């Protein structure tokens, strides 16, 4: 897979049903800790849906993050639209089996803040049924993603009305073959410069990634940066 | 260690706490900081409620976790 290849993938995706952006605050950490073993225990990563037309945004603080564009197609733990938080893989279990099963099926917090509904604690919110939560009264909108194509339609209705909505959250364990592109800030001298350590980093694997310039719905390939 | 909890008025509150301590323990602490009885106080961590008795580690609540307090 070359690099016009990987772009090519990477847009298909984008403008179908969405893919993965993954922003680091350290992407030598990410390539020498997270990247590399995978060639030869950080097994799930978090990343935002991005997709065409749904007014994103991406989790970068200081608007100066790398990062990485991640297929649709690495395998899936569960996404949550307003990112529930999760439990870290406690000793004594196996990672890759760790998700979806202790994935939180919804959001306990959010849907608790939407309906005030104290009956919401009486669940543990990993081991719940779609008929216990039609039960509680939660809201859709409150619950988890576990089929990636699924993703769109949980996000058609900001996506339908063009609003902004907040960093999505889904854990994925993407394989290198994953890797489609580079995330770069175009009003960021320091993402740049980060986005260039990572290609060449990349490069040197034989992984000749894109710069994408992704924003509001929107993507653009960036020739050099 | 230290562990987090934030509020729906928007604070974050710091604990000191070892991982054998009791959610008991817990609510006692956040007593001590915000004067809150613990009998008002839920404790919500990974998408459910924690038990009184049961200890951090049984939760596996790890160093820098953070928990959502809620009034009872
Ligand atoms: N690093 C990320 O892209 C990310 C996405 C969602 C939540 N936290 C981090």
């Amino acid at each position: 897979s070359n690099r016009q290849e990987k772009l090519a993938q990477l847009m298909r995706q984008f403008e179908s049903g969405g893919l993965y952006l993954r922003t680091v605050s350290d992407h030598r950490d990410e390539f020498e800790n997270t990247f590399m073993p995978k060639l030869d225990e950080r097994y799930w990563s978090s990343a935002t849906f991005i997709q065409q037309g749904l007014n994103g945004k991406v989790h970068d603080p200081h608007a100066d993050r790398t990062g990485l564009i991640i297929s649709a197609d690495a395998r899936l733990g569960g996404f949550s639209t307003f990112d529930a938080a999760t439990a870290n893989v406690p000793s004594g279990l196996e990672p890759s089996q760790y998700f979806p099963g202790q994935f939180p099926k919804f959001d306990m917090m959010g849907a608790y803040q939407a309906t005030w509904n104290e009956d919401i604690f009486s669940v543990d919110a990993t081991a719940v049924s779609e008929q216990q939560m039609d039960e509680l009264g939660i809201p859709d909108e409150y619950r988890s993603v576990f089929d990636f194509d699924r993703i769109q339609e949980k996000m058609a209705q900001p996506r339908l009305a063009g609003r902004e909505v907040e960093p999505t959250a889904a854990k994925i364990c993407y394989q290198p073959k994953d890797v489609l592109g580079i995330y770069v800030d175009v009003d960021s001298p320091a993402s740049q410069s980060k986005a260039r350590e990572l290609q060449q980093a990349m490069r040197e694997q034989g992984f000749d990634l894109p710069f994408i310039a992704y924003r509001g719905g929107a993507a653009q390939e960036l020739a050099s940066v | 260690m230290q562990i987090f909890v934030k509020t729906l008025t928007g604070k974050t509150i710091t604990l000191e706490v070892e991982s054998s301590d009791t959610i008991d323990n817990v609510k006692s602490k956040i007593q001590d900081k915000e004067g809150i009885p613990p009998d008002q106080q839920r404790l919500i961590f990974a998408g459910k409620q924690l038990e009184d008795g049961r200890t951090l580690s049984d939760y596996n609540i790890q160093k820098e976790s953070t928990l959502h307090l809620v009034l009872r």
